[PDB]
């Protein structure tokens, strides 16, 4: 036959090879294809859902819808923090289990911008400000609204929107960070502050509450396929 | 060889890439 | 502002309300060239294609959560449910108006979803849930604000933060869904068309989707307001198929 | 300027995963394994095919068979070396009741035979589903009274596999595990689904136990 | 819009399926095996071809052999790899009477040697018939007086395949298995036949015990 | 010799394979071929064969 | 008239390189190995790579397992071929605990089966860095009050390599050793850094003790 | 299959070799080129940079 | 490769589909 | 061969030379 | 393949069939 | 193959016949 010298790799069996092999099942007629709605290609479709955050994620929310509330309130005084969480969607349990963090828990790398929704859920008849602010690292969590609103922020009315978009902007010295924690990656913080005050008239609730929503935006992107942390198994399901 | 399919069958094709 | 006509029955929205389209997909017909039942089938169109009304359930302070199955919600109305028992297979899409006003002092917030395939889980581990926890008909199923315990059989674990299919609730935005915000909406109108994995399916072995409402922020107001807040649920079948005619089946 | 090209469908599925492993002995008639083929007694592929509806899929299946020498009396054990045959049954076809069985002809069922120490066996398999798709999820029954099963069992018909030792027991016994491994390729996929939260608890259906939606932290503001 | 390639005579019969398996011990001159090439010992392919009058078909014979260690009182047996060596002897050609007789030269008869632990050893074999059709019924006798042989053994003059260990025997017997496999290819059938019905009873004739035509049911409405 | 990597599957027998293998009777000169009724070229044609349903299928 | 081809970065790089070995039993449930991938842990390679500030390249990895017997009590042992498996965890990844671990399911995670008596098992990787090229020194801390971890370590977040037997032990133990081979190729490099002078002290620093600068001689004008 | 030979060479493992492998990371999309200062070619080009020499290299 | 007959007898040519 | 790549992905292919 | 010689002597060529 | 250079380096070649 024809002479051949067979290389190092050979009989090996690797996972993510792509060969080609005989068909156990020759001239299959495979039943036709049919048109079904919903046709997923890239699991960024899926990661650019927004899904709603557990922002108040306490021992005694997370078995309950009040996770994902926010408190809000009419206050005596002014620029109080309504929340605050480190920008980790992959290793932070505030962001962890939306619909973007787990697929970034099936990946070791990621990069884009990062859209934040948050959806005012009191009355018509309540106004109010706020400030939205993201900090980069190097510095500490902003511990005041002054120290917030030296970085990258917007002022969110209620009164005049009920939905407020924030697109987190992409800042960083490597092009991608790592899913898991490291502090060489760290992403910054992401708080809220009211910028007047909750105002409502007679006869109506005071303590509103507020939902947010997360999304990747048409920048992100994934990297290193890796099995998901969030799944386990002791023996065979039977 | 780069892209040449080996057998009859369709299914034995490697993967969409 | 909007009128909605179909039938008989019409409903109306705001000009700018806003519909919702499943998939990006339209209702239609089954094409020819997808086809496998041979016989002619039967397209009753105004008799069918129209607006239904469930029973109406009450949002209360402490609701959590409402859900239905479709095929199943319609099977005791009109001539829907008379062509259900009269046909071996059948398919359809579905417009779902959600129906809920309160005024402008109150608040609260829900997510309507509409979920293809929703398989519920069993309270017991060893057993799945029998017919009618699954589905009341027209009646709603209830979620639970808590854990159903393991000593009951054959009950649906109704946890609203699992959603009674053991994933996030706050996932479910994934789906097909509508957000009412009393500030700001009184309605939600989802289209959607038929999903399956087969052109045609049986309608009461089978119930290709369900709808959810369920409170994400509690409905509140201040003492003097009217307590009581419903929401009433408006279906209507979109272009209703049906073959295989033969002698009524009895459920 | 960046690509997403690992985050296909295709690259995200297109890995192989063990999906069930079984033992057999050559020191009995009932020396031999069998398993109902299915996806869903593995955590991760099953995870992993769970975030859609609908699928359709080639397959791509690769065994992994590896021996061990069990106790034995007899002085020097020397045995040659093994050889394995795998016979995959239809439903409704025949199935093997002991080593010896003459269902093992395999005169028409698809076999492979494969002896140790060689590259693991492998074939391809096309979309094999009497529907237009691969279902996940099932709300439905099998009975048209909705009673008895409920959930996605009601479409697994997929066959059974079959494994024994081709070789006559020796001078001592000797107990083989195949690791059964599948690939798909040529993936589509519908209909997109949360993920899996709470841990899976049985095959057949997804019954689960409730759990908090995500891990806590101590107040609003902790960072 | 729906293939019938699956049911072609091709696809129908085009698949190995086993024929028959041997033994041959190390331990003795006669440790050697005989086999008179025939597809009627085995009940799944006989009762495939079975199906029609004349085949026509060239065949792929794979051969999977197997060898065990048989008991023995010696120390610490180290064996080294086995060789087997298969010969074709057509009818009138001189047959072997033991393991060393001078007939395995096989200047002119066809053989294959095959060492263990490789890939099966395989052969692709022409249409051979003296006829323009292989025969599977023959309606008729061996003799021109209408006595002795009939049926469809008269036409059975395929050859014989003998089988033998290479190596000398050692410090232990070793016992081993050759299975036979049979794969038609390129076929072409003629006169469609029903299908056998009774359980076969004998190798060279149709003989049968009476059966039911069909499985039973209590009454004519029962569903 | 060309340098080669052997891949899964490498010497293994499945029954429903398809390759070439050499022949063990080089240059055989085969019959000629003879024209004989009812060719059968799929099962289908079998399939489409009425035959004698056995409706009244008693133990008797 | 003479070329220096030979001097190259990529021939003087693209030789492969033994960067660490690991080792194994079968008779426990830890009977694993693991290592977090560095480039450090060996002299020749790390001097090599470490003439540059900045690198660039592909990765070719060549594993050379082999196994040994280990006392035993057992009479007449006689061990199958032994197939082990190497699977690669990311960081994030779960990580195995244990031989019967549930994380060797390897749905995602890249691994490689390989059976003992054939050629290396080898894979190709790209480059993989965060950045845009790998960094063989960092003047730098990982945290940004200048405290806690200093130098290249902050920078390596490679994951880690897990080894096992896939076989059941047997009668007897085996040890297994895996050496780990590194050859980069299409390499590029920048910012030629000296030589290391001093011997390497840590894996994770550049610590050394002061060493001359040269060997000695007698006198100014010895030769 | 094709009828093929195998060599002497065939399954070694040389250091200085130079084939094809399988990459264990299908379709990963490499972090963008940027240019750096000092690119370095070939090691002739350290060797013709002057470095001081230690002509007094005594013991002391 | 695609299809290419390495034998010079027919009965050595792969099944007819 | 002479030089032909056998695999998609440039990682795969042999050293610059 | 079909018919290529390997090698550059004529006896190392298969039988003339 | 009949003469084909599967190596980049001349001292790989084969004789010179
Ligand atoms: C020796 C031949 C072996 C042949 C094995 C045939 C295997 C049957 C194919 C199984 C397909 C499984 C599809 C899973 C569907 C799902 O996602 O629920
Ligand atoms: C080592 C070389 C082996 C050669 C073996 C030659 C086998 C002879 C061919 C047998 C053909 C059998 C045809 C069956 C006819 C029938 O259907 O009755
Ligand atoms: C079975 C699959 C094995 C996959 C192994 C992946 C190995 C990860 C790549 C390591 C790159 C190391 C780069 C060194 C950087 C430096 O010079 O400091």
């Amino acid at each position: 036959g024809l002479p051949v010298m067979t290389t190092p790799g050979s009989t090996q069996f690797l996972t993510s090879d792509d060969f080609q092999s005989p068909s156990a099942m020759p001239q299959f007629d495979v039943t036709p294809e049919m048109q079904i709605p919903g046709r997923v290609n890239n699991l960024m479709e899926i990661a650019e859902v927004d899904s709603v955050v557990p922002v108040n994620n306490t021992e005694a929310n997370v078995n309950s819808l009040k996770a994902y509330q926010i408190p809000v309130q009419s206050n005596s005084d002014n620029g109080k923090q309504v929340f605050g969480f480190p920008l980790q969607p992959g290793a932070n349990g505030v962001l962890n289990r939306t619909l973007l963090g787990e697929i970034l828990n099936y990946y070791t790398h990621w990069s884009g911008s990062i859209k934040l929704t948050f959806m005012f859920c009191g009355s018509a008849m309540a106004t109010g400000k706020f400030l939205l602010a993201y900090s980069p690292p190097g510095a500490g969590v902003p511990k005041n609204r002054k120290d917030a609103m030296l970085g990258t922020h917007v002022i969110w009315d209620v009164g005049l929107q009920s939905s407020c978009v924030l697109c987190v902007p992409w800042i960083s010295q490597t092009h991608y960070r790592y899913v898991v924690e490291d502090e060489y990656t760290a992403a910054g913080y992401i708080t809220c502050w009211y910028q007047t005050n909750i105002v409502v008239p007679a006869d109506v609730q005071s303590s509103c509450d507020i939902l947010c929503f997360v999304s990747a935006c048409n920048d992100f992107s994934v990297r290193m396929l890796k099995d998901t942390p969030f799944i386990r198994q002791d023996t065979f399901y039977q | 060889y780069t892209n040449i399919n080996y057998y009859k069958d369709a299914a034995s094709n490697s993967a969409n890439r | 502002v909007r009128s909605i006509t179909l039938g008989n029955s019409t409903i109306t929205t705001q000009e700018c309300a806003n519909v919702v389209v499943g998939y990006g997909v339209w209702p239609e017909y089954l094409k020819d060239n997808e086809a496998t039942a041979e016989d002619q089938p039967t397209q009753p169109d105004v008799a069918t294609c129209r607006f239904y009304t469930l029973e109406s359930v009450q949002w209360m302070k402490n609701s959590a959560g409402w859900w239905w199955k479709l095929p199943d919600a319609l099977s005791q109305m009109g001539l829907f449910g008379q062509n259900m028992q009269y046909h071996y297979l059948g398919r359809t899409g579905y417009t779902i108006h959600v129906q809920c006003n309160a005024s402008k002092f109150h608040q609260g917030c829900l997510l309507v979803v509409c979920v293809p395939e929703a398989e519920m889980g069993c309270s017991n581990l060893n057993n799945t849930p029998e017919f009618a926890e699954l589905s009341g008909g027209d009646t709603a199923r209830m979620f639970t604000d808590t854990q159903i315990g393991e000593t009951n059989s054959k009950k649906v674990q109704t946890a609203v933060w699992n959603a009674g299919m053991g994933v996030g609730v706050g996932n479910l935005t994934i789906y097909p869904h509508q957000w009412i915000n009393l500030r700001t909406n009184n309605s939600a109108t989802i289209v959607m068309p038929y999903i399956n994995s087969v052109p045609m399916d049986n309608m009461f072995r089978h119930n290709n989707l369900t709808l959810m409402i369920i409170p994400f922020v509690p409905l509140n107001y201040s003492e003097g307001s009217s307590p009581y807040v419903p929401i009433t649920v408006t279906i209507a079948p979109m272009c209703a198929e049906y073959n295989g005619l033969r002698l009524a089946s009895s459920q | 300027y960046h690509s997403r090209s690992e985050s296909s469908i295709e690259n995200f599925l297109c890995r192989a995963a063990c999906v069930y492993y079984a033992t057999y002995t050559n020191n009995s008639e009932k020396g031999y394994a069998e398993w109902v083929i299915n996806t869903r007694q593995v955590a991760q592929l099953r995870r992993k095919l769970e975030l859609f509806t609908y699928l359709r899929f080639d397959l791509e299946l690769t065994f992994v068979i590896t021996s061990a020498q069990q106790p034995s009396t007899a002085t020097s054990v020397d045995a040659p070396v093994q050889t394995h045959q795998i016979m995959y049954v239809p439903p409704g076809g025949p199935v093997p009741t002991k080593v010896t069985d003459y269902a093992w002809q395999t005169s028409t069922n698809p076999s492979v035979f494969w002896t140790e120490g060689n590259a693991p066996p492998r074939m391809s398999i096309p979309f094999i589903s009497i529907g237009n798709a691969y279902s996940c999820f099932y709300d439905g029954w099998t009975q048209f009274s909705r009673n008895g099963v409920y959930g996605i069992n009601t479409l697994n018909n997929m066959g059974t596999l079959y494994m024994r030792h081709v070789n006559e027991a020796g001078q001592g016994p000797i107990k083989s595990t195949v690791r059964i491994y599948f690939k798909p390729k040529h993936v589509k996929a519908w209909v997109p689904r949360p993920p899996r939260l709470c841990q899976y608890e049985k095959q057949k259906n997804v019954n689960f136990t409730p759990t908090g939606v995500t891990t806590t932290r101590v107040g609003i503001t902790t960072t």
